[PDB]
């Protein structure tokens, strides 16, 4: 704010997005980055955390090889949560009847929600690891990835509490809903 | 107000060689033009009314 | 209704600002995009204005359970412009988020410029010495408008024919001073005699009352006696 | 045809202070211009020359 | 970055076109399409423009193997206008394709005007007897446009209020010149007498001074003695 | 072709107006929305040119049997205008629905505004005593748009430096016209005799052919004699 | 029309709908409302009536339950009809592998066509009730709606005759070509 | 180019194709018209060659009935090629689900790709010649069509070589890539 | 070099009755001018300045 040449001044707005997040009547989807692994994805009354690394928790022998969007619905208690999994799965770009599947845990155990994604850069997943690259690539505005060309890089995504200190993102927002068609947001 | 704002900013419209030209024009035809209205008499005419049944210098 | 203004302002109060505060801008700055669809500002400011209203019904308690849907938003902010900005990102050159925006002031008129985007660049704010290039520029452009503008403002008002009427006058008035200044002759002179007048001579030197006889003397045109 | 344009459209025009100091300034000059070629005498040499030969008044 | 400019400028090389080699246009005939969504030529600048940022960013060595989307090109081609060429197409009337494209050249002052696209028909170029009545009207408005750009370059410069200044001044010295032309009368002269100044008569004919008695002798106004 | 016109004018009959009549509006008016993508006016006309040229392609007997796409019908609608006026009728303001528009008529010299979209509510019309803030400013609008049109006419016919030297050689009249008003003296008389003239004296009151002795008599410079 | 201020007059323009929509050499839908509860739609050859109402005629153990769209060409006898009732449901915005299913008649009965939604306002369905609703709200330019809170708001869709009365409503048809894509309409 | 009018002069500006399509570091699919039989796709590494004649060399009751994009994948030995033929079809315009069927060969023999398409003008099928016929009329900025109201009018596509005369089309290249949406072009 | 240009571009400019009254009018007022300076003496005063001192004729 310093005065410029003669009679004219510097002077900057800065807009506040507490306000319009906060103030919006219906819902929005939020998308958060927190250190450079904690990936945070939170619709309607789903909040999702998503981590990079290299643990098995899943095996095709053992749980369910999602491959048709049909299937889904044995991962999950909740629509909410199965209706948000499958918007994060087609905004990212997964084509469900040409990739290689995803794996997920049946309803009918006391754990909990866990999925898992194979993103490895090695073999034939190489170039999955592409395609699914660039999709995130498109929504977080950034990508602090955690993943080198080690043997796996495993993605796994747990429903848990949302933090109080995520930044309040808005573009992110913005490409969420614009990539994907035919959602409604609930209150 | 055109004019208090014009006084304002003298100095930054100072700077263009048509601005000094047509403002020292202006000021050149007023008083011109004062010398003028001296030399017709009017301002005589005046006086002269003004001064009838006073005195007779 | 929305964001189509038709032309001390549009203001915008605590919860838009982060300065918590009101600020109000002047219907000529405002109106410059009413139909732009490539200003980062104005997209920012439907979206607060699309906010506003859906306080407003609420208000009014319509009760309209009307699930929303992505199309709205898409069809409020310029999906062109937000593709741009990604790709900017991807390609590691400046680019804005919609958090800051800056611009020239006229503290003489309280005319301002439409303020821009603060550029961003790894996860820094571009400064002084990158951005001196364009506050000198869009000074001058501002400077320019409002000349302009003024111009334009006692333009539409005037008829360009009594302009046109006003200037021939003063060339004839000033084409009959002249005409008045240096005078013409008049009448006929005798060499070496005096004013012949009322008697108006002949160009034989005579007069055909009589009194001057046709000598065939020398005449000469003169203007006074 | 603009000047015709411009005295239908009189009423309109006339409710600005500069419209009005523009059209008394100029049919004043007419005047006035009239008034100066009156006093030069031009026409005066023309009614000279259309009177020559025809009477000695 | 990319074609957003805000204002011998733009300038195209060997591997944009077909006659391999370089020219230029001026910044105010390049700035008339940074706005515009309907324009076949600016479309192609753009897609130039993002082929050479691509070279910049691959020689910077960024070595983000990020794939392309289709969302990228359609957000730097006009579909709408793609689609209306498409309908000319079907429709069997005539359109053009990108790849030639026609200006106005004023070699006077270097300005020309922006291209226009040379329409094609049935795999052929129109010619000049059916396009001839463009011209004519595209150098009108060149000539137009360099005498209004002229005009309110100056415009944007002298004030309006020395203008009118300087025009009452003027309307001031013209008044005052014909005033002193005229010149007025004076004093008071009686009829058939000589001048009687400095003794300044009455209307009666008389002075206070007791030298001219009040005997009601006829006064006529004078200037001169 | 299509509606992309680069400028009595277009006209339309009677199977496209409700009074089945026939009105023409002038190719100023029709030109203000060759750019312009926010007018519902606009994009009606361009589903009826649509409408008319695929007459006229059919009465050429193309006989190409193409089926219709929706995407030809959303490239000539601006499907963001139609999403607006459905969020304003899901929130309970006005809207209208591409029915009844309305303009200001100049009837001296047959000039009228581009027409506007009559809001509807509550499947109603909006009556005068709401719609009564536009008509004013839309006919002042108007008058400004004619001075400023005309103005704009004159303006790209006559060259800046003509007015300029017009002007300049008025004021150098002017100011001779006043030097030759006052006049300058000329020469050098001494005091109490008459003009020595041609004989021109000096300073010291003499002259150097000798009729005027060197006898430093005082001198005062005269005009006449 | 009455004059404004001095020498300017005010005059409107109003365009004829019929010319446009009997003009267009290509076929277009027409969507209409009558009276509060008649709806109707037609395209191509098929013209269909929607009512809702609180009558049951088709039940899951009796008729076929429609769960894909492949599985829908067992409800009709024409490919007009097929395509509409696709077209209708997915302008409409049904996810068929995610939601409840809906019921249809098979082909194999001389009654004639008939395909009915469930739209009630109660239990887990309300959720739907949400979705269906806002879809309709988004054609029709408006929405009498004729079903409250009760027990049951049974959509009924079956074919009848075009009555010469309709107004020609064309908002309608541009939000529905506006929404579904890879459409070509015949003539 | 010539002198117009006075001082103002004719000139126009025409641009080279070979540059753009050999600079852009991404590849972009081509489309090509060769006489009037042999139309061009290149996508990747995969390189198709079309043409439409009266030979018929697949059979329902030989080879494999493609109905699903699933089943898509027992045609081809590359996940290249099978990518371009989805994505081909799809930007024509074929509802998998909703229209018949097309042919395509079993990868367990080593005669090679082909796959084969019934575009015939004569009876149901005309119907379906309609909608793929405006399909290829939107694609290609032409259509030199080959097969008239004939028996039969087959499609066929098989991979060879790239013919290096084909001129530089990019028309086709926008629509291709405007149609169709989430897909990534390698290098 | 606004000067040079108009001086170039003079036959396209002829074209418009305004711009030959506009140039008429200026060179009258210019010629005029010369007159009037002329009839003045200001020019004489200088040559009487330049002559004062040499002869006496
Ligand atoms: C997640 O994806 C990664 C992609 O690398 C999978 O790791 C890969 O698993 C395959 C299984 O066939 C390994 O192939 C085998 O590797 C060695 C020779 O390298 C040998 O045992 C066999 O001849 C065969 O080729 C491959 O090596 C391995 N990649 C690496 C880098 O070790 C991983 O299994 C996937 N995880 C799940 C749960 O599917
Ligand atoms: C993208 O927009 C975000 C908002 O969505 C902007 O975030 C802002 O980042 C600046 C960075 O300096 C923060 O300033 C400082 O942050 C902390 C917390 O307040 C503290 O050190 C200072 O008091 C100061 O405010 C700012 O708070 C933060 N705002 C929000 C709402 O997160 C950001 O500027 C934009 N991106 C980049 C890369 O700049
Ligand atoms: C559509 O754009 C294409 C480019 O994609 C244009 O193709 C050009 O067509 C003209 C037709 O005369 C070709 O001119 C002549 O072609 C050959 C080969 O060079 C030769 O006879 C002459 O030397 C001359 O160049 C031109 O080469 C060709 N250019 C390319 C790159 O293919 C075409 O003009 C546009 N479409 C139509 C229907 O005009
Ligand atoms: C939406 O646009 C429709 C046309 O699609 C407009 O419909 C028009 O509504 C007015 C309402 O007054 C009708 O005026 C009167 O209607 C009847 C039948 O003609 C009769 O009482 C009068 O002669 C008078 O015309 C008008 O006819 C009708 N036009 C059509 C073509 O249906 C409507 O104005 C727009 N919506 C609303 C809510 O106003
Ligand atoms: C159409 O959807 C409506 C949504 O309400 C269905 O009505 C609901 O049917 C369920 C069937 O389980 C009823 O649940 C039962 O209700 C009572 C207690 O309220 C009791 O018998 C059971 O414990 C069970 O909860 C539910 O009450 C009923 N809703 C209402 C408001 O009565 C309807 O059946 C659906 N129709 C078809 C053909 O699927
Ligand atoms: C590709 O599509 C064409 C479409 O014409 C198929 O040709 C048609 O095949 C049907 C098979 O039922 C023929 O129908 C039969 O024709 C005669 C009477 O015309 C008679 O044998 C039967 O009563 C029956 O209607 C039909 O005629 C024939 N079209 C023509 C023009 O000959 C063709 O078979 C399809 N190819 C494949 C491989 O599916
Ligand atoms: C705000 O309205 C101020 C307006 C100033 C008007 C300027 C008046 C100039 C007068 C000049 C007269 C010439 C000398 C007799
Ligand atoms: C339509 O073309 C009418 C044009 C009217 C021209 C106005 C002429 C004004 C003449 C004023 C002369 C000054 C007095 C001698
Ligand atoms: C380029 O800068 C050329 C500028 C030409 C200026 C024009 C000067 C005209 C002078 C006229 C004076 C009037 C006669 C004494
Ligand atoms: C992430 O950072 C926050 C903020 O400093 C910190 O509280 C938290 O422990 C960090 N998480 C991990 C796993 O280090
Ligand atoms: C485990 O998941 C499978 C796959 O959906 C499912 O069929 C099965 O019922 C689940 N297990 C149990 C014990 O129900
Ligand atoms: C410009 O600065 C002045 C200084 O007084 C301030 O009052 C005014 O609001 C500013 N204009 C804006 C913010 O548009
Ligand atoms: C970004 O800033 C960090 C420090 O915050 C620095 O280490 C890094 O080199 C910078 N990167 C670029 C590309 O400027
Ligand atoms: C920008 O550069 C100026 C140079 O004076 C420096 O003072 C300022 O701190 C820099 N800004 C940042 C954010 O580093
Ligand atoms: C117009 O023609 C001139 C002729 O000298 C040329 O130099 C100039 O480059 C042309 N202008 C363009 C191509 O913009
Ligand atoms: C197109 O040109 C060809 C020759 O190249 C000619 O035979 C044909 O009639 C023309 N068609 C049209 C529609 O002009
Ligand atoms: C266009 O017509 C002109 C008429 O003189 C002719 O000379 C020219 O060859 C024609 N062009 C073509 C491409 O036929
Ligand atoms: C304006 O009104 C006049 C009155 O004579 C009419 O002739 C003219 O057509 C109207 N202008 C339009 C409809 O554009
Ligand atoms: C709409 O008009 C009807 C009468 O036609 C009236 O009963 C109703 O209250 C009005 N509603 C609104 C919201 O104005
Ligand atoms: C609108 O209000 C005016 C007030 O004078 C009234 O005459 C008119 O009938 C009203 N219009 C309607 C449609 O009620
Ligand atoms: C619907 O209204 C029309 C027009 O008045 C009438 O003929 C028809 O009978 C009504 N339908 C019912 C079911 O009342
Ligand atoms: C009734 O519908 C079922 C479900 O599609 C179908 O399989 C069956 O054949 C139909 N009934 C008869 C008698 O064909
Ligand atoms: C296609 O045309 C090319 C170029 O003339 C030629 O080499 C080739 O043999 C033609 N193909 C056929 C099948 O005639
Ligand atoms: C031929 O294709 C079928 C259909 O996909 C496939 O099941 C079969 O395995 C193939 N033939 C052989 C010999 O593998």
């Amino acid at each position: 704010a310093f005065k410029i040449g003669l009679h004219t001044e510097f002077q900057t707005v800065s807009f506040s997005m507490v306000g319009l997040f906060s103030n919006n009547p219906h819902d929005l989807p939020l998308l958060c980055t927190l250190n450079k692994s904690h990936l945070y994805i939170k619709g309607g009354n789903a909040s999702f955390k998503i981590s990079f690394d290299d643990i098995a928790v899943l095996l095709p022998e053992y749980d369910v090889i999602i491959q048709h969007p049909a299937d889904m619905s044995w991962c999950s208690k909740s629509d909410d949560q199965i209706w948000l999994s499958q918007w994060f799965m087609n905004a990212v770009g997964h084509d469900w009847y040409l990739d290689p599947p995803f794996l997920c845990r049946n309803r009918t155990k006391t754990e909990g929600f866990i999925f898992q994604v194979n993103t490895s850069k090695t073999g034939i997943n190489e170039n999955y690891a592409k395609k699914f690259k660039t999709g995130m690539h498109h929504l977080y505005r950034e990508y602090p990835d955690s993943c080198l060309d080690g043997k796996l890089c495993l993605m796994k995504a747990q429903p848990t509490s949302w933090p109080l200190q995520c930044p309040l993102d808005h573009v992110n927002t913005l490409h969420f809903l614009t990539r994907g068609k035919n959602i409604q947001l609930p209150r | 107000g055109q004019f208090i704002s014009f006084m304002q900013e003298i100095p930054t419209f100072l700077q263009e060689a048509l601005n000094i030209a047509l403002v020292a024009v202006s000021l050149i035809a007023i008083i011109k033009g004062v010398v003028n209205l001296y030399k017709s008499g009017l301002f005589q005419f005046f006086v002269f009314l003004a001064l009838a049944g006073r005195s007779c210098t | 209704a929305f964001f189509s203004w038709s032309l001390g302002g549009y203001c915008l109060e605590e919860w838009m600002l982060v300065a918590a505060k009101m600020k109000c801008f002047g219907n000529t700055a405002v109106a410059k995009c009413n139909l732009n669809h490539d200003s980062e500002f104005c997209d920012m400011l439907r979206l607060f204005d699309y906010n506003k209203n859906a306080i407003k019904t609420l208000n009014d308690e319509t009760k309209k359970q009307v699930n929303l849907m992505g199309q709205t938003i898409n069809a409020l902010i310029s999906d062109n412009l937000l593709m741009k900005n990604k790709i900017r990102e991807l390609m590691s050159v400046p680019y804005c988020n919609y958090t800051k925006f800056w611009y020239v002031n006229h503290t003489l008129s309280g005319q301002h410029s439409l303020p821009r985007c603060w550029l961003i660049k790894n996860n820094s704010y571009l400064n002084i010495s990158d951005f001196r290039n364009d506050w000198i520029l869009e000074s001058d452009f501002l400077i320019s408008e409002m000349l302009s503008k003024e111009y334009s403002d006692r333009q539409g008002k005037t008829p360009l024919t009594l302009v046109d009427i006003c200037f021939w006058s003063t060339v004839f008035f000033t084409a009959s001073l002249f005409l008045h200044l240096v005078g013409i002759p008049t009448h006929r002179h005798i060499r070496g005699e005096a004013c012949p007048l009322p008697h108006r001579l002949n160009s034989l030197g005579g007069c055909r009352c009589g009194k001057y006889p046709n000598l065939k003397k020398p005449t000469v045109w003169r203007r006074g006696h």
